[PDB]
């Protein structure tokens, strides 16, 4: 029936957690910034035709509470008929926003929709919103709650991914992200953040460490002594994974996603909706899938979600030019690659969250937009975007260059 | 370059700070700018403090404490207004950098690991008090004239040298905003201590540095671990009233912007809302981040038009007036012994009050003793409120009221050397009233009239000595209104001007000097304002909208409410006068569309508050909602123009009329036009005055004289030719 | 627009009151898990592996309601790990938005079977607990002209000329129709009593109801003085935009505004194939959905444009609709909507509303949708329209047809 097309996909640069450029910037301002960029690119756009704004946000509290999407609509002076809804599907929230938008468009009841996400982790730290799975003992016991870094280490252990293997992926992420930036790949899509006076706040991905070496990564201490892991959680994991004697703690600040601030926005609509606004479609949403796996290991959700979306679209791994999986932890990406036999040169080709960071609610939309660009640059046909999710969920999307 | 205390890091101003290190390792920094009578935050201060703070860091192993002092009569006068007014939007980067540099210096001072004590010898205002807030302890000399506060909001600015950030950490958001920031109030040293802005007081300036050094000595002995550490720089810090994420404050926080909007009445003054935004945003993050946010909001205001308007009016123009710009040149002083006031109505009563409060003997004469007494009762009621509010002692209040003597006998004007007449607007009555008195008063007495419209030249002919006859125009209510409009009639001497000018300062008011003309400056201009409002009512515009337009324009009171306070019968005969003037010269009068509305309300017996009925209904001495019959009478709702058009009609009418007054030589300076319009007839402070409005207009059309003219012409095309700009604004 | 979306089950908990409420002791997660177990009871042979998502509305997703309560519910109820779980917030409409989004996911053809609905324990997690910029951020708060919900409702009354007796007459009418619905057994199959870990009854009725309400009782009530309204400025802010209005008439009280309550709702939404493969009987079809809006200051004008838009897209007119269901946030909102579209009384909120039974923010949308599914079946009628006023001036409307 109706097809869903991507007309614009933009993002902010990503600000680091410690002494970050974006720390002084409210998350709402990040979104408004991007709305003004879309308006700049299409000054003659009839905004009355935009029926919804859908924003992923993992910690909808404080600066990020109170339906931040509606706040963006009003604060940006967008029409009062333009909607505004917040959603939270953990790490995949940004992509889930794009997917929901695509599905609304396909349903025929929405014409032109803005989708994306925002996470300002330096102002609203993860876990700020509370939650029963963690903070209610009865259900914490039930689901066998475990911080995701432990699941990441468990995967490394089971799959036989060594500390060197994991660090080698991290190095390659840094290298590929630096090459993308200096190749001018991100020029069109990364929108510098500016203050109320027009002064520059941030224009690049601060978290990047392009001069990373294998020796430096080997010096880092496991995150098993970091913040999230207090005590008990190894034994909980191993109670389920009872044939595994000992968890090898391989993940560190150097080979896990960076904690960062940022936002992303995507414009999605029907062919008809684009035609009368004079927008050129950049890509088409081919299919979407929600699936999952064991919530204890937590981070193996990408595999069945990917299998499901390929099946829906009637496609196989061989039909996909580019695979983009969020780099929450190196082992998650190596597990995915192993499972589906993904060739290296097809996987996260412009680097990922280890280099550039993972602003929870925005990431899905950011890496989605990253694929729209690479497809256009490479003149390739298909990309598959997927993310691992807390609670053992998986979401995947297939896009096609138009 | 990075984290530097200096403006420049590539390849010079004078030194303004004296360095003295005691045998005990205490450093006194004495501020003494050799280029003015006052210490300001100019390029020389910045470099001088840069050097000193570098030296503080370099010599830290031998410094035990610091004392910040001044060698002037005042402590520190704040930001350099001469530089700030010049800042354009493209200068936002430089302004941001300047203010970040200033604060980097203060932050080093504050986080030095040693006590720093501000020795406040005199006025510490704005940037001045911000230096003191960067210190760990504040001692002020309880001296005459000494003020402390952050008045930058009164100039359309904010405390961008840490003022916001620091007062919020000190008092919390709500108290910092309400008590200090939002209004920018000046405080006497005792009051400044009461609210925690200053820590302790000394009797004389000479005690300051010794007491400061004594404090450091004791602090290091009594509190070694926490010496030179601000409360907010400690691990256990808790912000008074809570942070925005704390439940108690979160519950009331949404009402702060609404309460301010209510207070501002929707006027376009950006400074108070910037201060609030900076306060809350600052409170959400660490000190340094909070401080940088403060700078962005500051640069926002400084490069905006309103700050320019307000800086011009409330610094430059006000200073110009206070230095005697409109006062005649080589004229001496003549101290006033006894004031005589003719008339015990609201005006005369008020004039008698403000004169008595200033310290003068007042003889208050009316036609009967009963009348004169009720006139004095006006002052008694003001003192009753002042005693209840605790703003005066009983003994001083008794003396104030004892200076006022009510009489009905003209012989009681014996020994009176200063006459202020405040009787009914009528020439022959005023002639008669002065007639009865001109021979009883001293031979050198000033003969002053509080006429609103009638030319002073005409009133003067009723007296023998016309050299001493002058217009002394007060505004209701006299106890609150700060302007005196002094009017020179043809026969008025320069000495008379000076003498009244002096009187005006002596009673704590602001003088403008105007050349004689029917309606003068103030009455003529306020007229055009209320006439625009009445015209809209006649055109069919909802009264509710008319009042809202007036308030959202920034006027202290809405125009129909004001039209009730001025009598409608006075407006009628003002129009009758102007009509007679034209018709006698054989011309044809063009009535303002408002005149039909005035006449209509008179015919309905609804001539204003004094008669119990105007555009509003009045019950039991209280105003109570618009008269419901207004809608049927004028077909209200049948005209629905843009609210901004209504606002602009009112503001533009006055701005245009002011230019005419400048053209005709009624006013002699823009300074007088601006301050006179602001203090006399409640023209909105954000505009910086009726004259400044012309050069500093901002809207859809843009900014400046050209953008004003465009909008003026746009209004003329839509509403009438009275909005066409006079030739003096064109090319 | 391909696959048609059908409602197979629509259930809800009773609504517990705010003060000394029966549900205060019950975690919001338990409210949801309870309703999942009811569905399990009703279809013991349902293959849950076919359920691809759970979509829950929640207006204050913090504390007990944070961390994606939907996924918490999926995992805590022992549903398959493949069954999704997503939380969403569109203020008052969140519950309907879940259902709407669920239906739209089915229509896309990428989801087959979805649980949708919502949850709110306002007694445990009060409105506003989540914070938010347009309220708590001065720069935004100024730029959006933020004003509390009640003030908008009072302004509506003022502009349209609804008196205190008018709004209280509707209040009385809601109580009467709620009591009648309960008496007639209209809610028997759909209100699922809440029980503890031991099966003991906690609550089985809508305890906010005041069935013996009188004209005289309502007149004696005081205008709203709790929360945001009691604080200063908001009237003046409102009138600065609505400058032709001289004075707001404060007609709304606790007896003619919706009640603060605890509750949850669940709707089972799927494709025709999905229902057939599982032995499920379709009860209604989702005909169309619309999202629109109006001025954020007056705020509660959103249902009119939303309703007009959904009527239009479904190719329908006011006449074609047998039942109109609009959330009773404030009396004046319902009267305004009725006035705008000339809605006949006998068609409007026929089983009573939130004034009588309460408005558990995130769940209400799903609750009143389920209410209309049951009444359509009971009356043997064909079409219902469900709509809500939303904070920020939004509107959402849905049309269902009995199958
Ligand atoms: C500090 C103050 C009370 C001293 O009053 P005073 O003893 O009568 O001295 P004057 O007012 O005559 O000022 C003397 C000189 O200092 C200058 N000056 C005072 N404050 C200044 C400021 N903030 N910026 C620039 N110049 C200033 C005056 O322009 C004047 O210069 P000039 O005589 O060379 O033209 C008075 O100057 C004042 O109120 N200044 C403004 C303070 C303020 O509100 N600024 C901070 C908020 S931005
Ligand atoms: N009785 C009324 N009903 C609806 N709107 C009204 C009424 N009276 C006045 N208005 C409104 O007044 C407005 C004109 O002023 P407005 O547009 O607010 O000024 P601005 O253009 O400066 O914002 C119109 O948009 C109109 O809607």
């Amino acid at each position: 029936s109706e097809e869903a097309f991507i007309y614009e996909a933009i993002r902010t640069p990503r600000g680091k957690q410690k002494n970050g450029s974006l720390h002084e910037v409210k998350p709402l301002s990040l979104v408004v910034g991007l709305i003004d960029e879309l308006r700049k690119r299409h000054p003659d756009l009839d905004e009355n035709l935009i029926s919804d704004v859908i924003l992923g946000c993992v910690s909808p509290v404080g600066d990020q509470g109170g339906d931040i999407a509606r706040a963006a609509v009003l604060a940006s002076g967008m029409p009062v008929t333009s909607g505004g809804v917040q959603l939270n599907r953990f790490c995949a929230s940004g992509l889930e926003a794009v997917n929901t938008a695509a599905q609304k468009v396909r349903s025929g009841w929405d014409d032109l929709v803005l989708a994306g996400g925002v996470e300002s982790m330096s102002r609203v730290p993860m876990g700020s919103d509370g939650g029963a799975m963690g903070l209610d003992p009865a259900t914490n016991y039930d689901v066998m709650f475990v911080p995701q870094s432990i699941g990441a280490d468990l995967i490394a252990t089971i799959e036989g991914f060594s500390r060197e293997d994991v660090d080698a992926y991290a190095l390659r992420s840094q290298q590929k992200a630096a090459e993308a930036w200096s190749g001018g790949y991100f020029a069109k899509s990364v929108v510098p953040v500016r203050d109320q006076n027009g002064l520059l706040i941030l224009d690049h991905d601060e978290h990047m460490r392009p001069d990373t070496t294998k020796e430096g990564l080997a010096k880092l201490k496991p995150a098993f002594e970091g913040l999230a892991a207090l005590g008990g959680f190894d034994d909980v994991a191993l109670q389920k994974y009872h044939w595994v004697e000992k968890i090898n703690h391989v993940h560190t600040g150097g080979n896990s996603s960076g904690i960062v601030d940022g936002a992303a926005l995507v414009m999605i609509g029907s062919a008809a909706a684009g035609k009368l606004q004079g927008l050129t479609p950049r890509a088409r949403i081919v299919a979407t899938a929600t699936s999952g796996a064991d919530p204890v290991i937590m981070l193996t959700g990408p595999t069945p979600a990917t299998r499901k979306v390929l099946d829906r679209a009637g496609l196989t791994v061989d039909d996909i030019d580019l695979f983009e999986l969020n780099e929450a932890f190196a082992s998650v990406v190596l597990k995915f690659q192993k499972d589906l036999n993904i060739p290296d040169e097809k996987l996260n080709v412009n680097g990922g969250a280890i280099a550039m960071g993972h602003p929870l609610g925005a990431t899905g939309a950011m890496i989605l937009g990253t694929m729209v660009d690479e497809l256009e640059r490479r003149n390739a046909r298909r990309a598959l975007i997927t993310l691992c999710i807390g609670g053992g969920m998986g979401v995947a999307t297939i896009i096609e260059r138009v | 370059m990075g984290s530097s205390h200096h403006h420049h890091h590539h390849s010079m101003p004078d030194n303004t700070i004296q360095w003295d290190k005691d045998a005990d390792g205490i450093v006194t920094l004495t501020m003494d700018d050799p280029s003015g009578s006052t210490n300001v935050m100019n390029e020389a201060y910045i470099e001088s403090m840069g050097k000193a703070v570098d030296r503080l860091v370099a010599e830290k192993d031998s410094i035990t404490g610091v004392v910040v002092a001044s060698a002037k009569k005042t402590f520190f006068a704040g930001g350099d207004v001469k530089t700030m007014i010049q800042a354009r939007p493209e200068d936002a980067g430089d302004v941001f950098n300047t203010v970040e540099t200033i604060k980097r210096q203060l932050r080093t001072l504050e986080t030095l690991g040693k006590p720093v004590v501000a020795a406040i010898n005199g006025a510490a205002l704005g940037g001045g008090l911000e230096i003191a807030l960067a210190c760990h302890h504040r001692i002020a000399a309880d001296v005459k004239g000494s003020q402390l506060g952050l008045p930058e909001v009164t100039l359309g600015l904010l405390p961008g040298g840490g003022g916001v950030t620091r007062t919020v950490r000190m008092f919390g958001i709500q108290n910092a905003f309400v008590s200090v920031l939002a209004q920018g109030t000046r405080f006497k040293p005792a009051k400044a201590k009461e609210i925690g802005l200053v820590d302790e007081l000394v009797a004389t300036v000479e005690e300051l540095v010794p007491a400061a050094k004594a404090w450091i000595k004791e602090e290091l002995k009594a509190n070694p671990d926490g010496a030179g550490v601000q409360p907010w720089d400690k691990k256990g810090y808790k912000m008074p009233g809570g942070t925005p994420s704390s439940p108690g404050l979160a519950a009331i926080l949404p009402s702060f912007p609404s309460n301010l909007r209510k207070q501002l009445k929707g006027a376009p003054m950006p400074a108070p809302r910037a201060i609030l935004a900076a306060a809350v945003e600052g409170a959400q993050v660490d000190f340094d981040t909070a401080s940088r946010i403060e700078s962005r909001y500051f640069a926002s205001l400084v490069t905006g038009q309103v700050a320019k308007n307000m800086m011009q009016a409330f610094f430059f123009d006000l200073q110009a007036i206070n230095a005697g710009g409109s006062r005649p040149e080589g004229i001496g002083k003549t101290p006033i012994k006894r004031i005589g006031v003719l008339g015990a109505g609201m005006m005369g009563a008020g004039i008698a009050y403000v004169s008595a409060k200033a310290g003068y003997e007042v003889v208050l004469k009316d036609v009967s003793l009963e009348a004169a007494a009720k006139g004095k009762g006006y002052s008694e009621k003001l003192e009753a409120k002042a005693l209840e509010r605790g703003r005066t002692t009983q003994e001083r209040s008794d003396a104030l009221l004892a200076r006022i003597t009510p009489t009905a006998d003209a012989a009681d004007f014996k020994g009176v050397d200063f006459v202020i007449e405040a009787v009914f607007e009528n020439q022959e009555l005023k002639h008669k009233v002065f007639g009865e008195i001109e021979d009883i008063v001293e031979p050198n007495a000033i003969l002053g009239s509080n006429t609103s419209t009638l030319p002073i030249t005409g009133l003067a002919t009723g007296v023998k000595r016309q050299e001493d006859f002058i217009g002394i125009h007060f505004f209701s209510p006299v106890d609150k209104m700060p302007l005196v409009e002094i009017i020179k009639g043809e026969k008025t001497s320069d000495e008379a001007l000076a003498r009244v000018f002096d009187y005006t300062l002596a009673i704590g008011k602001t003088p403008i000097v105007v050349n004689d003309s029917r309606g003068f400056f103030t009455s003529r201009v306020i007229g055009t304002f209320v006439n625009e409002a009445l015209a809209m009512l006649g055109e069919g515009v909802e009264p509710a909208s008319i009042e809202q337009a007036g308030s959202q324009a920034g006027y202290p009171a809405p125009p129909l409410q004001l039209s009730d306070e001025l009598n409608l019968e006075l407006m009628h005969k003002i129009a009758v006068a102007t009509r007679k003037g034209v018709e006698d010269a054989g011309g044809t009068y063009q009535p303002h569309p408002a005149e039909a509305v005035v006449e209509k309300m008179i015919e309905l017996g609804r001539s204003g508050r004094l008669k119990g009925a105007g555009f509003y209904e009045y019950a039991d001495g209280k105003r109570s909602g618009l008269w419901p019959g207004l809608r049927e009478t004028f077909k209200s709702g049948s005209s629905q123009p843009p609210l901004q058009d209504m606002i602009d009609r009112m503001l533009f009418a006055e701005a245009l009329e002011t230019q005419k007054c400048l053209d005709e030589g009624v006013l002699t300076s823009t300074a007088d036009a601006n301050i006179g319009s602001i203090m006399g007839i409640g023209f909105p402070p954000w505009t910086g005055g009726s004259a400044q409005f012309i050069v500093g207009y901002s809207g859809p059309a843009g900014t400046g004289k050209a953008a004003f003219v465009a909008r003026a012409r746009e209004l003329a095309a839509a509403y009438g030719d009275r909005f066409l700009p006079p030739e003096s604004l064109l090319s």
